[PDB]
């Protein structure tokens, strides 16, 4: 296809620089946008450098562009968490009016933990407490969570959230069946100093 | 500014589709796009004023329409499942450096429409442990057996709309991941403070607003109708 992008997903801790890849084929494109989009929302455009220029610098964010190779780069300076969304290479013969788009990255940031505690508690249903849920959490972003090894058990990816009244942030994982919490997410790594009540 | 409508849809094979897009910025380009996975936007139509359009990079399945300088029509008169995905409309002015998106149009073409189903909601009380462990409450929501994915989760607390201390999936998972007749499930979580759920006069409710079938379409199934409509759970303070 016309205009290509790497990696297909690139996560990055906060503080650290971002490196998004493009190139394209087409050498009359005059113009080369970068759209940014965030989940549930349209794409807008970020930042944008024209054929004549080699750089183009933003505030944290800067284009690099190479003619020469056909290569275009975005620099993203101490990647923040709402920086966490889907990046969009594009490019245009008509100054920046009719885009042919690449795949696109997706970027994530993930959180520092201050005080990182691990556990996984159970959790009733408020209506029947024959159902209930198994929550991991208070976990560092360094973990994956895999999914499941089977069917009829399942996994939710990781979500962090932030409690705003304080100050505090919390790395979250869901699992449910219908079995043991004890058992629930052995497919993943655990700290050894998990909590299990 | 760029409305679509509707931003939801789901219809059957065969069946007319339109999306409509109406722009107040005064631009004389507009264009429709759709979005895929490992195929990031790609050109539908577009239109360089009224009374105009042009074939874009896949116009194969769609017609267009621009009757005004702020209307913008993507139609589809023979819908087919390959055509389901998320339409973007934008508005550009001569040579503009930008083009003014939309927020989109999630479009399912079912074919059967007997596999349209609404959520079951369910909340999860915080857990002993971690109420006296950490100090802290997860309310944990769970909206399972749906389909399409077409939905909105939030949490209200004393019947007001809370953001912080909250966190959704990216993106609901498939029950059964063989089928991709599947239907869906979500999760959520909710965190406060082990006094504030120590509060029996605090409630809480998990809501999702599930996007279904209009009314005026017809149903010849036993079941309820899966419309679009609020499916909620509650949980009060102990």
């Amino acid at each position: 296809q016309q205009v290509r992008q790497s990696p297909q997903s690139l996560t990055v801790w906060e503080g650290e620089t971002a490196i998004l890849n493009c190139s394209y084929e087409n050498s009359a494109f005059d113009y080369f946008p970068w759209y940014q989009q965030f989940p549930g929302e349209g794409p807008a455009l970020l930042i944008a450098i024209r054929s004549v220029s080699d750089k183009k610098e933003d505030g944290r964010f800067t284009i690099f562009f190479n003619k020469r190779e056909k290569k275009l780069s975005l620099h993203i300076t101490d990647s923040q968490p709402g920086d966490s969304a889907t990046y969009f290479c594009a490019a245009s013969r008509d100054s920046g009016q009719k885009l042919v788009f690449g795949q696109g990255t997706i970027l994530k940031v993930y959180l520092h933990i201050q005080n990182p505690d691990p556990a996984v508690y159970q959790l009733r249903d408020s209506k029947s407490s024959d159902k209930s849920v198994c929550l991991f959490t208070d976990f560092d972003s360094q973990t994956n969570v895999s999914q499941s090894k089977d069917s009829d058990v399942y996994i939710t990816d990781k979500c962090v959230l932030d409690m705003r009244s304080m100050d505090f942030k919390s790395n979250s994982a869901v699992a449910w069946s219908n079995f043991a919490c004890a058992n629930a997410f052995n497919n993943s790594i655990i700290p050894e100093d998990t909590f299990f009540p | 500014a760029v409305t679509q409508s509707p931003r939801n849809k789901v219809a059957v094979t065969g069946g007319k589709v339109t999306l409509s897009c109406n722009q107040t910025n005064n631009h004389n380009n507009m264009y429709w796009y759709r979005q895929d996975t490992g195929h990031g936007l790609r050109l539908i139509h577009y239109s360089y004023g009224a009374g105009s359009t042009e074939k874009g990079d896949i116009p194969d399945g769609y017609k267009a329409s621009r009757p005004s300088q702020e209307n913008f029509s993507l139609i589809l008169e023979l819908a087919t499942p390959s055509q389901t995905s998320v339409y973007f409309c934008a508005s550009g002015d001569f040579w503009g450096d930008t083009l003014y998106f939309g927020a989109g149009t999630r479009l399912s073409v079912l074919e059967d429409l007997k596999n349209v189903f609404p959520p079951e909601v369910a909340v999860f009380e915080p857990s002993e442990a971690e109420i006296s462990h950490t100090q802290k409450a997860t309310l944990v929501c769970l909206a399972t057996g749906f389909y399409p994915d077409h939905v909105e989760l939030s949490w209200w607390v004393n019947g007001k709309e809370v953001h912080s201390g909250v966190c959704t999936d990216p993106q609901p998972l498939k029950e059964q991941p063989a089928l991709n007749d599947s239907r869906y499930a979500l999760s959520s979580r909710l965190r406060v403070s082990a006094t504030f759920w120590q509060n029996p006069r605090n409630h809480f409710r998990c809501q999702v607003q599930f996007y279904g079938l209009s009314e005026n379409d017809e149903w010849t199934q036993d079941r309820a109708k899966p419309v679009t409509q609020i499916v909620s759970a509650e949980a009060w303070g102990r």
